[PDB]
RNA sequence: CAAGGAACUCUGCAAAUUAACCCCGUAAGUUAGCGAGAAGGGGUGCUUAUGUAAAAGUAAGCCGCAGUGAAGAACGAGGGG
RNA sequence: UCUGAGAGUUUGAUCCUGGCUCAGGAUUAACGCUGGCGGCAUGCCUAAUACAUGCAAGUCGAUCGAAAGUAGUAAUACUUUAGAGGCGAACGGGUGAGUAACACGUAUCCAAUCUACCUUAUAAUGGGGGAUAACUAGUUGAAAGACUAGCUAAUACCGCAUAAGAACUUUGGUUCGAAUCAAAGUUGAAAGGACCUGCAAGGGUUCGUUAUUUGAUGAGGGUGCGCCAUAUCAGCUAGUUGGUGGGGUAACGGCCUACCAAGGCAAUGACGUGUAGCUAUGCUGAGAAGUAGAAUAGCCACAAUGGGACUGAGACACGGCCCAUACUCCUACGGGAGGCAGCAGUAGGGAAUUUUUCACAAUGAGCGAAAGCUUGAUGGAGCAAUGCCGCG
RNA sequence: UGUACCAUUUUGAAUAAGUGACGACUAACUAUGUGCCAGCAGUCGCGGUAAUACAUAGGUCGCAAGCGUUAUCCGGAUUUAUUGGGCGUAAAGCAAGCGCAGGCGGAUUGAAAAGUCUGGUGUUAAAGGCAGCUGCUUAACAGUUGUAUGCAUUGGAAAC
């Protein structure tokens, strides 16, 4: 089984759009030149399939797949709990 | 110009003419297939899409889905 | 029946797409030009790259009529618009290329360049 | 159909070829997969060394050699060594 | 009233164009109210079906050169005193 | 283990802040002067401006018939293919206009893909039909031709028989949508050429055909990260966002479609402006790196300009087709033809960047069992002090 | 392509040198003429009747089949200061305050482990750069082998 995975933990802001969630993700990278250290923001999109409706505050895990849509390209793989 | 495209010229149109012959009688083939559902009619419709599969006119993965998306609908019983 | 000033449409490639007439050739109080006749123009709309700007004074040879006129063989050729070739104070036009066709009683008077380069005569 | 060929890597007048694993619609000298020994076709008496590792792999994953190339293959005995070990 | 379209003339005077309803679309400028119906375009007839409470609306079809088929409906643009 | 040089210039004179300039290399360089040779490399950066002219991918008779020609009394044998047919033509050449983005570099997944020639291995390469080039006759024009009616053969086409396994669904159970099994139904496969043998019967060899099972290979799709300036660019976007049914596509997908909702991107710079082929690399620097993307190589885009589509497995096709646009050329006024950013060469611009040169001898590519053919790819020669090096 | 090359092969010093500067930076100095005029110039600046700066002559030196000038790139330039700059008087602290976002932020214990460090694997075309070597009569040059770098993934660590 070599098909691989980006474990990408990250943030629900809104499902507002029927049955699709917004998630928004945060990669720490160090600046090319600068050497410090920042990290920034990336939204990803996800479709609701229906097991869990996720509020605002949920965070969870993103795994990889085909295309299933224009700018709607990811699906969930685990799901972690509110805080 | 270059002698060799002309030739060609010539060889395209008949088989042009010959591959539309056969494109239309299995588009009307399938027509068939809608207006009544069958085991013979997509039979014959198998059979008129496997001619083509033998050759280079319809893709053949073509062939295989709308054969596919026929028997979807034969399992409507 | 193109008159004294008459708006009329340029069949050529120079560039001159909406000329005026400014007078009627060949004689005192002429005041008509029917095919083949020259007369001398005034370009008033034309394309900015063109060989000719503006505003010149020049003389041309009408090719089309929508009025028509009638032929010594009994036909009667009638166009539907207005057209203009811009000749060079001989006989040759100031382009390289005639839109649309072009009558034949321009045949005898000269213009044998005009019928050289038109597209289709009739 | 991938083939090995020639490739004249050198200075005017002195061709230098590396024997190369390429495909049939690529130009002279232009990139390949693996490398095949190398030549200079001036010097002779076993100026023509080749690597016999990945050759014999080519060959046994499809591999048209070309005349210059059957030469090589034909002293170094690559024939005796895979005619047989294709049965 | 054919062709031309202000060449008339002291001046587009007079005459000519547009015109109703519905639908797109509307600039510069401004005292922010306006400009503005700006400008510039599209549809209307009949029959069936679908329309909803009526009708507008929508689909299909038919006829004529033409479908507020007649009658009644704003011609604008730019600059200046 | 790598390596870091300064100097002149504001003052009556001094220290500092600070700017300018020089001492070092490098060029797709050019200009002035001078100029002997050899070797190596390089030689439009301006106009992706327009082109006189010659050559740039054709091959195959052991595919076909037929034609022409030669030996032959004849039978026959040999040479070429105008045409039909096989492959090649999509590679190879050139240029960098466009493109600021999954275009490129790079790491990946394609449970989303396909891939003829090449590769392992298997089943068969049966029998019919109907057609058409060429030819002839005619119409018709100087020709290009075109059209009209008969004639033909094939490895050109089309049915028919049986499908080893496939292809797709039906049924049963298997494993962590994939894959494999069992049974059923439907369906589709060729082409023969040359040769040996064989009295024959028939058997076989080489070249060829279809269906199959691994691959190699090539192309395509998607994502990560990186990959210009500009806020004297604040909102942008309505197939745009998301869902449903269908179609479509090699495959995923608002890609399209009929229905529903208004959503989505955006200061971490959306949208816009101008800029630009990207990368390896070249020059410089000790270095962090600055800088141009030369020859060349990987990827990308283009073929007078703009669209369309056939065929091909692969093109939306640099010297294929249709259409339109612009330009030019030829003509017997009836009509046509073309697309030098291929190699040379011309015109113009520029200050400026070369021979209308030879050969497949070698690599190669393509075809052809084989002889062999084409190659302005390539290899060579001519020119240039343009650069590096050596010798006078 | 009789090609390079070889061969006591013929003759013969015969068949071949220019270029820039000379005040300093920066090695190289005298004379004649000109006399704020002609002209020179990268910077400083030279000449209004003794000019080592203008023009020439002689001489000298710097390169040399090339030498100079112009144009472009990097350096020197720490003159965009991440390595590697300052803000009283030399350019530079907003007139001051309330303050969202963002940046940074006391101590202690555990966990996870994004960063952070190290282990393996894959990958990062050739040429070119570096080093060695080989072959060109030797460098110019051609070729061989080795040589970095980054990323993805995987085993750990757990100071911060």
């Amino acid at each position: 089984k070599r098909n691989q995975r980006k474990v990408l933990i990250g943030i629900v802001k809104s499902t507002k759009n029927a049955k699709t969630a917004t998630v928004q993700v945060e990669s720490r990278f160090k600046h090319p030149l600068y050497h410090k250290s920042v990290v920034r923001h990336k939204k990803y999109q996800a479709h609701n399939e229906g097991e869990v409706l996720a509020k605002d505050g949920d965070k969870v895990q993103i795994v990889e797949t085909r295309p299933l849509s224009a700018t709607k390209r990811f699906r969930i793989a685990k799901i972690i709990e509110r805080a | 110009n270059i002698k060799s495209n002309e030739k060609r010229l010539r060889q395209n149109i008949k088989r042009n003419l010959n591959n539309k012959g056969q494109k239309t009688k299995l588009k009307t083939n399938v027509k068939n297939f809608h207006k009544e559902i069958n085991l013979d009619n997509l039979g014959n419709v198998y059979s008129q899409a496997d001619r083509l599969a033998r050759k280079g006119i319809i893709s053949t993965n073509r062939a295989r889905r709308l054969k596919s998306r026929n028997v979807a609908v034969l399992n409507k019983t | 029946m193109v008159s004294f000033m008459t708006r009329l449409n340029v069949a050529d490639n120079t560039g001159a797409k909406q000329v005026g007439i400014i007078k009627v050739l060949g004689s005192t109080r002429k005041r008509y030009a029917f095919l083949g006749d020259v007369v001398v123009v005034s370009v008033k709309d034309a394309i900015p790259s063109g060989m000719v700007k503006k505003g010149q004074v020049l003389r041309a040879v009408i090719v089309r009529t929508k009025k028509g006129q009638q032929r010594k063989d009994g036909t009667h050729l009638k166009f539907d618009d207005n057209a203009c070739v811009l000749i060079k104070e001989d006989k040759s036009p100031r382009g390289t290329r005639i839109f649309g066709p072009v009558a034949r009683e321009l045949r005898e008077r000269g213009y044998n360049k005009i019928l050289s380069l038109a597209v289709e005569v009739v | 159909m991938v083939k090995i060929r020639l490739m004249r890597m050198g200075r005017v007048h002195y061709p230098t070829y590396r024997i190369v694993a390429v495909d049939s619609r690529v130009k002279r000298d232009g990139k390949y997969i693996a490398l095949i020994g190398h030549l200079n076709p001036a010097l002779k008496e076993n100026k023509c060394k080749i690597d016999e590792a990945v050759a014999l792999e080519w060959l046994n994953k499809g591999a048209k050699p070309t005349d210059t190339v059957r030469s090589l293959f034909s002293q170094t005995g690559l024939w005796k060594k895979f005619v047989e070990s294709k049965k």
